[PDB]
RNA sequence: UUGACAUUGUGAAGAGACAUAGAGGGUGUAGAAUAAGUGGGAGCUUCGGCGCCAGUGAAAUACCACUACCUUUAUAGUUUC
RNA sequence: GUUCUUUGUAAAGUGCCUUCGAAGAGUCGAGUUGUUUGGGAAUGCAGCUCUAAGUGGGUGGUAAAUUCCAUCUAAAGCUAA
RNA sequence: UUGACCUCAAAUCAGGUAGGAGUACCCGCUGAACUUAAGCAUAUCAAUAAGCGGAGGAAAAGAAACCAACCGGGAUUGCCUUAGUAACGGCGAGUGAAGCGGCAAAAGCUCAAAUUUGAAAUCUGGUACCUUCGGUGCCCGAGUUGUAAUUUGGAGAGGG
């Protein structure tokens, strides 16, 4: 189980030889086809910090600009509409709201090809800002399948504790197992190869 | 399960005090036992598979279980027998090739 | 016991091991006679569940029967009737190969009162079975509160009638609403509802 | 009579998928350059080679999970004719 | 009814607890061929091909997926009226 | 060389048993046509006659891999009811059941599957006598490729 090997727990804290903070991936095995319907395309909601410092571009106005300097990243306003229009893309993702959908008419010319903007297919506009910040920096895992039957994502860090990250890969063993369509194969939880970025892989 | 005490209802019947005695020996005829479990796997390593069971495991490991149930149903009988058959061969693929 | 092992072993005939042993013995019976006496039973596990005791009066027999169907014995194909009634090669039998083989070995050894039998081999041209018969002549079997019923004329040629397992499965002496037409005495029961009975009084 | 399957097996060559680990090459113009190409990346590392805050395009490289498109590229076992 | 041999370091019956606890395979079923039948997506029965399992399998009179309840125990046999 | 084991033999050896008859009533397989449909091809007749094989005094069957959906019944059969109904069917002519209720009659069970293994304790035949449908001494063989004892699901056994 998850209590034995590392997985996202204990064992791999004697295997890392780096000084920096890196995020590990979790490889699963789920047989699917080449069509456009079979797959687990959701957003596995994690509880505690993943410490992945993916600096944002939060632009809020009035009393939403003040509740942006505790758990979130960059604190912006509605005056910063001509700020990132040029060529600067120093943000992994952004986050608008109720007072930024009217100001969502001039932040569309330079975010089309990749699409890191605030649309209506991947949750960006919310009036509850200090609630969805513990879901983007804590990481609510971004998913989108390609062509074959395998899939990787993101959990948390390994320079923390053991029973505090055992609830991070807990609501992931039941998130990529549910959205995983009824057009799949034998076992939706099988081959487990957990490689970080320096050391070996442990299996369950 | 208790009744409605009336003619019909979700419980069509009479409200009578149930006695329920000790059940028969003719209920556990699906019981395996250490006598059978033992010999069953012993003679299975001696007899093994067959030609249809060989390309049956290479059908799963090569394609899938939806396709393997689609073969053994025309190879055998019911979809109920197909479910049971694949459960068996998969404990031999995982517990032999890896363990 | 070897019986528990030999029993489940003869359930996985789809294995390369049994099909080699088979090939050897099937050729063996094929190099013999159509009807001959087998010294020792090949399946004492199946033989013992039928009622087998090793000693005097226990005759084991081997039958080399042909397969296919029953071609009507009409010369040239000569019928005379209706097309629905005019079948020739789509003709079967109301009896199984097993049952029928026992009947031919009984026309041979009539002093014996055959028990039953089981399948042993088969290729395509022939089918093979291992029969068991008992002789109510020996005082060893004549007495004994296990076979007393055999020595009586009520058990003289059970296979000739179908008082045997295979014949009672074919004759359909089973319990059920599916075997209602032939619960016990198909013809007697048939003739039973086909009977117009009236009492001294017409109700 | 003709096809099908049972009967009905042991091999050899020749084409041939597959389970598997290594390897390998593809956007021609720009960016001295090898782009369907995603996420982590300021370092992995006794070097520093590239980097990179920088820059150009339809698309940024060692740190590459291979999650990949792909290989009639070499095989440890089976396979269709 | 009267009478002779002690059946016997024989066996049967019950009460409490523990471990267990084996129940018939070229059979079941299925497809199809034909036949019988009150049997209707196939009533039984025989052929040939395929070819079972054990919290299992048979049946619940409409085939089927799916999650279930009922209900018993085939593939051995014997018995008067 | 001597002695077994396996399998297949020989005799006017020993001791046995089979065929054929009958066939009113019962158990199988094979199997019609006529008739009717105002014709006649499915159908009906009929799962009948004849034919081939097997018994007894009854015979076969039978203690549920049942019938039900009840406050469930509870081996076989027969009769009354069901009901001439459900269903079947050129949906035509026609054919064609069952559980139940009532009642007569009433019977139960045993073999494989298990280490007797501190003991093949089991049984045939010869032969001696006898208390002669049978008992018992002695000798062969059966037979350990499994005979008694025990136990068959309703249980039940190894143990205490």
């Amino acid at each position: 189980v998850k209590e034995l090997l590392k997985y996202s727990n204990e064992t791999k804290k004697r295997n890392f030889l780096e000084t920096v903070e890196l995020q590990v991936g979790l490889k699963n095995y789920d047989p699917q086809r080449d069509k456009r319907f079979s797959g687990s395309l959701k957003l596995p909601n994690c509880p505690r910090p993943n410490m992945s410092i993916c600096i944002f571009g939060d632009a809020f106005d009035v009393d939403r600009a003040k509740s942006c300097g505790v758990d979130a990243m960059s604190v912006d306003d509605l005056k910063k509409l001509n700020k990132n229009k040029k060529l600067i893309k120093k943000l992994s993702k952004k986050y608008n709201a109720f007072i930024a959908s009217e100001v969502l008419i001039k932040q569309v010319p330079r975010l089309l090809g990749p699409q890191l903007s605030k649309a209506g297919k991947f949750p960006t506009p919310v009036s509850h800002n200090d609630d969805l910040y513990g879901k983007v920096t804590d990481v609510r895992s971004t998913i989108k399948f390609q062509l074959k039957k395998v899939l990787c994502l993101a959990v948390a860090v390994g320079n923390v504790e053991m029973e505090e990250d055992v609830l991070v890969n807990q609501i992931l063993m039941s998130v990529n197992f549910f959205v995983s369509l009824l057009k799949k194969n034998w076992q939706n939880v099988g081959s487990l190869v957990v490689k970080s970025s320096m050391g070996p892989a442990f299996r369950l | 399960t208790v009744k409605t005490g009336i003619a019909i209802g979700l419980n069509k019947g009479k409200k009578v005090t149930s006695m329920t005695p000790a059940p028969k020996i003719s209920y556990k005829k699906g019981a395996a036992s250490n006598r059978t479990k033992f010999v069953r796997s012993l003679v299975r390593e001696i007899a093994g598979l067959s030609p249809y069971e060989r390309r049956l495991i290479d059908l799963i490991r090569n394609s899938g279980e939806k396709r393997a149930r689609k073969v053994a149903k025309k190879r055998l009988g019911s979809f109920t027998r197909a479910k049971a058959k694949v459960e068996e061969m998969n404990n031999i693929i995982a517990a032999s090739r890896r363990h | 016991g070897a019986y528990k092992y030999l029993e489940e072993l003869q359930r996985k005939k789809q294995s390369d091991v049994l099909r080699f042993l088979q090939r050897v013995r099937v050729w063996e019976y094929r190099q013999k006679n159509v009807i001959h006496r087998a010294a020792r039973p090949t399946r004492p596990d199946k033989a013992r569940r039928l009622g087998y005791k090793a000693k005097q009066g226990f005759v084991i027999y081997r039958v080399r029967v042909r397969r296919g169907n029953r071609k009507r014995p009409v010369p040239k194909g000569a019928t005379y009737g209706k097309p629905t009634n005019q079948g020739v090669n789509e003709l079967k039998y109301q009896r199984s190969l097993r049952a029928t083989a026992e009947e031919r070995v009984g026309r041979r050894a009539a002093n014996l009162r055959v028990l039953n039998s089981y399948w042993v081999n088969q290729d395509s041209t022939y089918k093979y079975f291992e029969v068991i018969l008992v002789d109510p002549q020996h005082k060893a079997i004549r007495r004994d509160a296990r076979y007393n019923w055999i020595c009586d004329p009520v058990h003289k040629h059970r296979e000739a009638r179908g008082l045997t397992a295979t014949g009672k499965k074919s004759r359909g002496i089973n319990k059920g609403h599916k075997f209602n037409n032939t619960k016990a005495g198909r013809r007697k029961t048939w003739k039973r509802q086909n009977t117009l009975s009236l009492w001294r009084y017409r109700k």
